């Protein structure tokens, strides 16, 4: 059918590159492309969630003139214990009539706080992400934007052009094998597996969903003897691991990941990670290609380079005299790996003389450029700027 | 040791009427009183407690009042259900929990004279050596009636027992059985056996007899 | 919510220890009521509170009986129980187990259905049933009276039904009288259409459980004023 | 609104460890539990009294019912306070629960004024250091700022999932139920049922609803309590259980559920930036402690952070790959060498 052109552009968002299409005998063409967004979404698979615990403690059973007995209950961290020789006081006097010979049944267990529905952290396995790409293509008067998957398979049609992007040159991921997610922060954490919760650490409570009525509990809940004369249920317990983590968790991945990744949640994803590079396949139909029969026959072939600076900014200008054969378009390119042009495809009409811009990396250039059907060699030198820092690569 | 006295002993009334019952404790029991209903052959049923509160599902026509030592139970408009024996209970100072002796809420009605039947002894019984002759007074009101056994016009004494039913639930009547028992020899001596019934509904006594 | 049912021997001899079980249904003992208790009622008299077992384990006994009364809870069978030692004939009564679920106060709102307990050293004789035949001297226009005489039995409880419960209307079963012999006797009578004497079978179903004696009797018309 | 769910219940007295003066007592404002689950810092406090109802079960926002010995009593909502290290602001009230915002402290105190206008208070150890939403430890809440996730206790007085149970209370011992009418004991019951037991032969133990006189016995041979309660109360850890397997006569919902909402924070003013080759220099005005962090955008990110307290100059190396610099709650700054 049409014509594939295949190019490889580096995986840097915001820096455009131009590629050179030579379908033999047709319009020598230059197209612009700029990555706008490189989105990388891991395949998440939840192990569990975690949150505060609630230590449920009823009224103690103060058996006066007798002995209470514990009955085992199947409850998380169910702790029961019968203390003897007790003589407690309520407001109106002593509760019991016997002096010795009294017992207190203290019991407690652990369940999830209600807040687990709202304040909770998630422990996931993150599996190999699927790459995604937003890409701007400048194409015979069209800034078009394509949103393919960068796997080398998802083809997208835009203005009757084939696009296939990917696969990415890099396997790299800012996400570890196991991740922990909280309200919009992602952490690389070797979180303990379900059922292996740690007293006072992350996951002392483990639950499969915020919704489960089953939980795993490991808090070292130990009931203690009540004080003399006091009706209360004192105990020892490891304070919530979820609180201790939320107050110790430290810097998340959004602030610490390399390659300038931007990390987001819901869904968890890495964005604009400037790592590796990426191929693009554009199948252009015939309509874009006009045989060189209509291309200008280039007499009046002359150039000039008035002023240049070596900055990575909007940084060059040049002059040409030309002669054309009819009214139409034509594209621009060069042979220099250190020098480029953002002027791409411009006027060719009558017999005329015009001017364009460029940008150069070197402060002194001996360069060889081509337009339409002919090349030409030029040179320039640049005086360094009074500036030192810029804001794109 | 709390003593409970109810009053009246018998209150015989017609349905739809207001009924009032009295309970008195030998000393102040505050309002710590309860009223129980007991129909014949059943368990007591809790009607009122703490002298005014009504138990779960008890009809609103029941109500209790009073304090100290003197308490009233009132049934607004008697239903056929409501005819039973009512006891009062104290809890003001216990143990012992003590009750009253009860009040019997009998159903008033018009006079009904008994239908009188007489049954001679069973032959099956007479093979065995003693004779029982029974007399049935059936569905009469009021409760008191007189039965006299005569054997050849000889008034008997000391050899008959009798029994009266509960006031009939659909009928508000009473019935009684009177049994005359003595040796087969004495039965085989005589011929004419008569049950003589005297009752308010009889203008003059009736007599049911048989010949052996 | 809960149901109480008594369970007892019925006939106890003097100086022995009456033992009763109130079984609880629809709820466990330790959770179902604030007081459990025993209350008796001699024949033809009022109620007498015997004792109460509080949920706290305290037992409150009637002072005139405390030396002989024990009330216990067996939670392994959901029943509480009464043991009254050194029994005399005054103890003869219908015994009720009762409970108070709703307030923790000292009244009684759930009741069992009381069990008769008789106290004597007599020895459980079964009854004798004899027919009270519809006679020739009482069928003057419309209704005949017939019945059965249940005689010479002990102890008191006797069940009498007619035609296995088919015949209910017009049946009077009189309270039993106690004879000089120390044996009971009652009669049960029914009035029926005289128009059906030769065609309707009438049977007494007498049932004296203590002697395990169930008897059926068919009552048939008369002969000593009838031709053989 | 319709929070008649409290009608069958009552407040209660319970052990308080510091009723003022560094001494414990039996308080009508005993604290049961302090919650700090909302990340906005709000505290959700549970006390032994009930707020918003009269003793007659009628709702009244200006009234508060506590227990005066055996009898529930009415008192002024206006006298209620929560205090921590420095006085708190009570955001909400319903029955046993108080929503308050509190300064940083180590104790938490709740008190009220009774009918006789006595102050009653109760105090518990409570570290209250509500951690910071955002990257700026600010002290005045702004208008012009960025909004961030947080959690709060809403002011819904209605129909939630979480529940507390209300039971039959245990018998209430009271020595003043008994007096020594010389040679004997007089039990004065007021208008209540008293369960009593005396250790002297003759009229030993029982129940009474009348003033009863027990003969030939001293008061320190008797035990008396009020029983036959007919209002329910929370089975607090600080109250005895009336029966072995407990009791239960109702439930009360826990108002003010945790909802997930948004909080404003400021953005620290944009720093003054000057440039040299492979180097950026930044002046920083923190109006309050502002977190500064930065990372290289190459393979080795080299995370660095510090809390900037007061006005400061920072000199940063800009590698070939560039540098990302997050200044407090602002969006990150990005710098590359030319």
């Amino acid at each position: 059918g049409s014509y594939e052109h295949v190019t490889v552009i580096p995986n840097t968002v915001g820096v455009p590159y131009k590629t050179l299409v030579n379908r033999p005998g047709y319009s020598p063409m230059v197209l612009e492309m700029e990555l706008l967004s490189v989105t990388l979404e891991p395949t998440l698979s939840l192990d569990y969630i975690t949150c505060e615990y609630k230590t449920v403690i009823p009224s103690p059973y103060v058996k006066c003139c007798g002995t209470a007995e514990c009955k085992d209950k199947n409850l998380p961290d169910y702790s029961c214990k019968v203390f003897t020789g007790v003589y407690p006081f309520m407001w109106g006097g002593a509760y019991c009539f016997c002096d010795a010979e009294n017992t207190q049944l203290s019991e407690a267990h652990v369940e999830k706080s209600e807040s687990c529905k709202t304040e909770f952290a998630s422990a996931y396995r993150a599996h190999t992400a699927s790459a995604s790409a937003k890409l701007r293509v400048l194409y015979q008067g069209n800034n078009i934007t394509v949103t393919a998957y960068a796997n080398g398979d998802h083809a997208v049609t835009v203005k009757d052009a084939k696009f296939i992007v990917g696969p990415m040159s890099s396997a790299w991921t800012p996400f570890d094998n196991k991740i922990v997610v909280y309200k919009g922060d992602v952490y690389n954490m070797d979180y303990p597996p379900f059922g292996a919760g740690r007293p006072g650490q992350f996951g002392d409570i483990q639950s499969r969903t915020p919704e489960s009525k089953d939980v795993y509990a490991n808090t070292q809940l130990v009931l203690q003897r009540p004080a003399a004369g006091t009706v209360h249920v004192p105990y020892s317990q490891a304070p919530s691991g979820f609180k201790y983590w939320l107050k110790e968790r430290g810097a998340s991945l959004q602030h610490t990941a390399p390659f300038g990744c931007q990390i987001a949640t819901n869904p968890v994803r890495a964005v604009n990670c400037a790592v590796g590079n990426m191929p693009i396949s554009i199948d252009i139909p015939e309509a874009a290609f006009t045989r060189v029969v209509d291309a200008p026959s280039l007499t009046d072939m002359s150039c000039e380079v008035p002023a240049c600076t070596h900055s990575s900014d909007f940084g060059g200008v040049a002059i040409i005299k030309y002669a054309a054969s009819k009214k139409g378009k034509c594209a621009v390119h060069s042979m220099t790996n250190a020098v480029t042009i953002r002027e791409a495809e411009i006027e060719v009409e009558g017999n005329s003389q015009l001017q364009i811009s460029f940008s150069t990396a070197l402060a002194s250039a001996e360069f060889r450029v081509q337009v339409c059907s002919t090349q030409v060699h030029c040179a320039a030198e640049c005086h360094p700027p009074k500036d030192h820092i810029v804001n794109y690569p | 040791d709390i003593q409970m006295t109810q009053s009246p002993a018998t209150l015989s009334l017609s349905p739809g009427e207001r009924a009032t019952l009295f309970c008195r404790a030998s000393q102040s029991v505050s309002s710590s009183l309860a009223w129980y209903q007991q129909k014949p052959g059943q368990a007591p049923r809790l009607l009122i407690y703490d002298a005014s509160n009504r138990a779960t599902g008890i009809p609103a026509r029941f109500s209790g009042s009073g304090s100290g030592t003197d308490f009233t139970l009132t049934i607004s408009s008697l239903e056929p259900e409501d005819f039973a024996v009512y006891y009062c209970q104290q809890r003001g100072n216990w143990p012992p929990i003590t009750f009253g002796q009860g009040t019997r809420l009998d159903t008033k009605r018009t006079v009904a004279a008994p239908s009188v039947f007489i049954f001679p002894p069973s032959d099956e019984q007479l093979k065995s050596g003693t004779a029982s002759v029974v007399c049935l007074l059936n569905n009469f009101y009021p409760r008191e009636a007189k039965v006299q056994w005569k054997v050849d016009n000889a008034l008997q004494s000391g050899n008959s027992q009798e029994s009266v039913t509960e006031q009939d639930s659909k009928d508000s009547t009473y019935s009684l059985s009177s049994t005359l028992t003595l040796s087969k020899a004495d039965y085989e001596k005589h011929k004419v056996y008569a049950c003589e019934v005297t009752h308010q509904g009889l203008s003059s006594p009736v007599t049911k007899s048989f010949n052996r | 919510q809960v149901q109480l049912q008594e369970s007892g021997p019925g006939l106890v001899k003097p100086s022995e220890t009456l033992s009763l079980t109130c079984t609880v249904s629809g709820g466990s003992i330790g959770s179902s009521s604030y007081y459990w208790g025993w209350i008796r009622q001699p024949p033809g008299k009022g109620l007498q509170w015997i004792g109460s077992f509080h949920y706290s384990g305290t037992t409150y006994y009637n002072p005139s009986l405390k030396s002989r009364v024990t009330i216990s809870v067996d939670t392994s069978k959901n029943h509480f129980s009464l043991k009254l030692s050194s029994v005399t004939a005054a103890d003869t009564a219908v015994y009720y187990c009762a409970s108070r679920q709703n307030w923790n106060d000292g009244y009684f709102d759930y009741w069992g259905q009381g069990t008769l307990v008789t106290v004597s050293s007599a020895s459980t004789k079964g009854p004798s049933v004899f027919p009270l035949a519809p006679s020739s001297k009482s069928t003057s226009g419309g209704t005949a009276a017939l019945g059965c005489l249940v005689k010479d039995y002990f102890p008191e409880p006797v069940t009498v039904s007619w035609n296995s419960g088919a015949l209910t209307s017009g049946v009077h079963t009189f309270p039993a009288v106690l004879q000089s012999s120390g044996l009971y006797s009652l009669s049960s009578v029914v009035t029926v259409p005289s128009s059906s004497l030769g065609t309707q079978t009438y049977i007494c179903n007498v049932n004296h459980k203590p002697s395990n004696t169930k008897v059926d009797k068919r009552v048939e018309p008369k002969s000593c004023d009838k031709t053989h | 609104d319709n929070f008649n769910v409290y009608k069958a219940t009552r407040p209660y007295l319970a052990h308080c460890p510091d009723c003022g003066e560094g001494h414990s007592c039996h308080s009508p404002v005993a604290l049961e539990r302090i919650r700090n689950e909302a990340t906005d810092g709000t505290l959700k406090i549970q006390v032994s009294l009930q707020i918003g109802i009269k003793t007659d079960d009628s709702h009244d926002w200006t009234k508060l019912r506590y227990m005066d010995n055996h009898m529930p009593a009415d008192a002024e909502r206006a006298g209620l306070f929560v205090r921590t290290s420095a006085p708190c602001t009570i955001t909400g009230t319903m029955g046993h629960f108080i929503l308050a915002r509190c300064p940083k402290g180590e104790t938490l105190t709740v008190g009220f004024t009774d009918s006789r206008k006595i102050s009653h208070s109760c105090t518990h150890p409570f570290h209250h250091d509500p951690p910071v939403i955002g990257r700026e430890k600010f002290h005045s809440r702004p208008q012009h700022g960025k909004e961030l996730p947080c959690s709060t206790y809403v002011q819904s007085t209605a129909a939630t999932t979480e529940e507390i149970e209300v039971h039959m209370p245990p018998d209430t011992p009271d020595r003043t139920l008994m007096s020594q009418q010389s040679g004997n004991v007089k039990i004065t019951v007021n208008g209540q049922t008293v369960r009593y037991k005396c250790n002297c032969g003759g009229s030993n133990e029982g129940l009474t609803t009348t003033d009863k006189v027990i003969n030939n016995c001293k008061v320190d041979q008797c035990h008396a309590a009020v029983t036959n309660h007919k209002k329910w109360q929370y089975n607090s850890p600080l109250v005895p259980r009336n029966a072995e397997l407990g009791d239960r006569k109702g439930k009360i919902h826990i108002p003010f559920p945790l909802a997930n909402v948004t909080c404003r924070v400021p953005k620290a003013r944009n720093p003054t930036v000057t440039y040299g080759k492979n180097q950026v220099i930044m002046l920083l005005y923190p109006d309050h402690p502002t977190l500064l962090s930065y990372r290289n955008m190459g393979e080795e990110p080299n995370y660095q952070e510090e809390w900037v307290m007061h006005k400061k100059e920072v000199v940063l190396t800009v590698p070939t790959e560039g540098l990302e610099v997050t200044w407090g709650n602002n969006e990150p700054y990005k710098y590359w060498p030319q």
